[PDB]
């Protein structure tokens, strides 16, 4: 009835690398942006779906309904850089407010 | 020496088997018709398939086939567990066994006796489970076993325990006749007898 | 009556005539052309042996060639559905609209795989993980269409009633409805391939399967020598009727046997007792050997030829090269052009490996195999399911597999029951046939060439 746990968050981050060269954060940049959120502790019941998927797009026509209709389950949100989707990566957790990031 | 003992030794299979199975001393399921058994048969006879019968076996059939060059009789019997009285008892002759060419023949000879065993086996009345067992005996020329132990028998292979484990495994003991056909070929001259009562 | 009543009866009724034993009734010839003409199609070389996805690439391009020719013969401009016009599209996401258009993909469905062959396969593996959390954990029973830009959901009542694998080239015309979901008035096949003429004294052709011949099974033998028996026309009687067989064909599983556990004593004794039968039937009734999938050859569909070894050595005059037309080993497809009459025969193991699998969709009776065997006809492709029947390095672009000249009659084999079915696909006829095993229920099947006419001949 009442909260009396932490709230939990994780991330994953898939980058394109050239010739399987382990990727670095200097020369590679991210392309997928994954996050889970574990319902068992979460309170208030957002509509947040617990789940979500970012994919960096410079926008062709058919890739993102290819993705959508690849994952039927869980809402997918493009952009069109790396600085907006770390804005609303920032935008995210600020608004579910996680007390707990793992990883 | 050189084939006949495989020849014999599959006959000497055949004949435990066939004798074990149309006597009900064992279980007819654990039982399979098959033709190959590490050695080509010329019969599809009922070979058991239990681990330990068959090691058994072939070491008894081993012991015989070495044995061989000073025994002329071997006999399997079959007694009762509620008392030690010869029920049946099957003799196999070996007079002189033509000891030192067309195996089929040597094949079509040996299935020949199976027929006219299991055709003798087939007249016999029903045998009933619950230790009605079976004995091996055999009549040898000159020989005597029980006695190579007197000096230790310090061991350095195999082939020198596997004569000791055969000599020590021995011990001395002391109707209706109704003969067989046997195996009229030239190295294998084999004769085949029976009694009951 | 009792069985003395039927023996008086008959064995004392006796003709004992027309067995001259000096001028013996001569059997129909029946040559199968292929023999020496050219381009074995299934002979590949051993020496030589992924090349799946080249294959793949190939097969896709041919059949949306085809599938285009056909809706070009079919979907015409002008060819005006009841109230709106039909319209053509190039992408699969480009039929989005108020509108009928006909389009060309693949379909893409689940094709789960039974849990029996699951088992089987993990028991000897030494430690994998369990396969059925793979099937499990997801949460199935939908059909798509995939044109390598997109998939859509094909929804529909046709659809529900009629047999679809993965892989295949549809080219389906419909309209959405209310969503994302393209509905379906009529589906399309490709075009129709060329097919000799019948031609316009005649005989038959016997065929069997199944044997399996085992050191285990001695009722086998006893059926062997009843069918060898009945062939030499000794049984029947009949030399009018027994003498239209002109030659045997034996189409897989003449050996049975677990490779897991085998030495050369029992292959060698199975293919001695089967050598004798050949001896017995060869000079009476030619002999077409084929292989298959439990046999002492390749495990992949295009199996060669057993070899020249492996037989008795009193066989040695029929292996000379000569004398060819008496006794034909040959691979497990092949086109045999017997007397003019194309007839396609294959181990089975085609049809076996498409039932090893669990479809969630499409509703192992005789009318589900003769459905499946109709549709690999209509598909043009021998072998659906690509990884678990061919192996690599088939061919060099130019696929055997796929159909380039229809048969008169599709000959399978290694089934569980007998089934015939005559289907017309394009003006055409092709007749299949499904042969039972020898081994249970062992059944001989009697191919006529003057009317295409099966018959059925029990052995208990």
């Amino acid at each position: 009835s009442v909260h009396d746990s932490l709230t939990h968050l994780t991330l994953e981050i898939h980058a394109n690398t050239r010739s399987d060269k382990i990727p670095d954060p200097a020369i590679d940049e991210v392309s997928m942006i994954i996050w889970c959120l574990e319902e068992e502790t979460f309170p208030l019941d957002l509509d947040i779906a617990y789940e979500g998927i970012m994919i960096v797009h410079k926008a062709d026509s058919t890739f993102p309904t290819k993705i959508q209709h690849c994952i039927n389950e869980i809402p997918v949100m493009f952009y069109e850089s790396e600085f907006e989707m770390f804005e609303a990566l920032t935008d995210l957790v600020l608004l579910l407010d996680p007390d707990i990031l793992s990883g | 020496n050189r084939w006949v003992e495989k020849w014999l030794r599959v006959y000497l299979k055949c004949y435990i088997n066939l004798i074990l199975f149309y006597r009900n001393v064992y279980p007819p399921q654990s039982f399979d018709y098959t033709t190959y058994q590490s050695f080509n048969l010329p019969q599809f006879v009922p070979i058991n398939r239990h681990p330990a019968l068959i090691d058994y076996i072939e070491e008894l059939i081993l012991d015989v086939l070495s044995k061989l060059t000073h025994v002329y009789r071997f006999s399997i019997c079959i007694i009762n567990k509620k008392n030690d009285l010869c029920i049946e008892k099957y003799v196999l002759d070996f007079s002189e066994l033509q000891h030192v060419i067309t195996e089929t023949e040597v094949f079509d000879e040996f299935r020949s006796s199976l027929n006219s065993l299991i055709m003798h086996l087939e007249k016999l009345p029903k045998v009933n489970d619950d230790t009605i067992t079976f004995e091996a005996v055999i009549n040898a020329i000159e020989l005597e076993l029980g006695h190579k132990l007197d000096r230790n028998r310090r061991v350095d292979s195999l082939e020198e325990k596997a004569e000791i484990e055969r000599d020590s495994n021995w011990v001395k003991c002391q109707i209706k006749l109704t003969s067989l056909v046997g195996s009229d070929v030239g190295p294998l001259i084999i004769h085949q007898f029976s009694e009951k009562l | 009556l009792h069985m003395d009543a039927l023996l008086t009866k008959f064995n004392e009724d006796r003709s004992l005539q027309d067995e001259n034993l000096s001028q013996p009734r001569t059997r129909v010839r029946i040559v199968d052309d292929n023999l020496y003409n050219k381009s074995n199609p299934f002979q590949l070389c051993y020496k030589k042996r992924s090349q799946y996805y080249h294959i793949y690439q190939y097969r896709l391009k041919t059949f949306r060639e085809r599938v285009l020719k056909e809706c070009d013969k079919r979907w015409d401009a002008g060819f005006t559905l009841n109230g709106q016009l039909v319209l053509k599209k190039d992408k699969v996401l480009d039929i989005q609209g108020n509108q009928p258009c006909w389009c060309v993909g693949s379909i893409y469905c689940e094709m789960k795989y039974k849990p029996n062959v699951l088992d089987e396969v993990i028991n000897d593996t030494y430690g994998a993980p369990d396969l059925t959390k793979s099937y499990t954990d997801k949460e199935s029973d939908e059909i798509m269409l995939e044109d390598e830009s997109g998939r859509v959901l094909l929804v529909g009542d046709f659809i529900r009633s009629t047999p679809f694998i993965t892989g295949v080239v549809v080219g389906i015309l419909g309209m959405e409805a209310e969503a994302g979901t393209f509905q379906v008035l009529d589906i399309c096949y490709p075009t129709p391939l060329p097919q000799n003429p019948f031609p316009a004294t005649r005989g038959k052709i016997a065929l069997v399967s199944g044997l399996n011949l085992n050191n285990t099974s001695p009722d086998r033998l006893l059926r062997l020598e009843i069918l060898r028996e009945f062939l030499m026309g000794r049984i029947n009687n009949k030399i009018d009727d027994i003498s239209l067989i002109g030659r045997l064909l034996i189409c897989g599983n003449s050996v049975d046997f677990d490779i897991k556990s085998v030495n050369k004593d029992e292959l060698m004794i199975s293919l001695t007792e089967f050598s004798k039968f050949l001896h017995n039937i060869l000079p009476s009734i030619s002999v077409d050997i084929m292989p298959g999938t439990n046999d002492p050859s390749d495990k992949s569909l295009p199996q060669q030829p057993f070899h020249k070894s492996l037989f008795d050595k009193s066989l040695e005059s029929y292996f000379n090269g000569s004398n060819k037309e008496i006794l034909n080993l040959v691979t497990n497809p092949y086109e045999f052009s017997y007397n003019g009459v194309d007839v396609l025969a294959v181990s089975g193991k085609n049809i076996n490996d498409i039932c090893k699998y669990v479809i969630p969709s499409n509703d192992d009776d005789i009318e589900h195999r003769l459905d499946l065997m109709e549709c690999t006809m209509k598909w043009q492709n021998i072998a659906p399911t690509a990884p678990d029947t061919l192996w690599c390095y088939p061919y060099t672009d130019k696929d055997p597999f796929v159909l380039d000249k229809w048969p008169h009659v599709y000959i399978v084999a290694n089934q569980p029951y007998f089934g015939t079915r005559v289907v017309e696909i394009g003006g055409k006829n092709i007749k299949i046939i499904s042969v039972p095993e020898f081994s249970s229920t062992g059944m001989i099947i009697l191919l006529d060439l003057e009317t295409l006419e099966a018959e059925t001949v029990k052995i208990d």
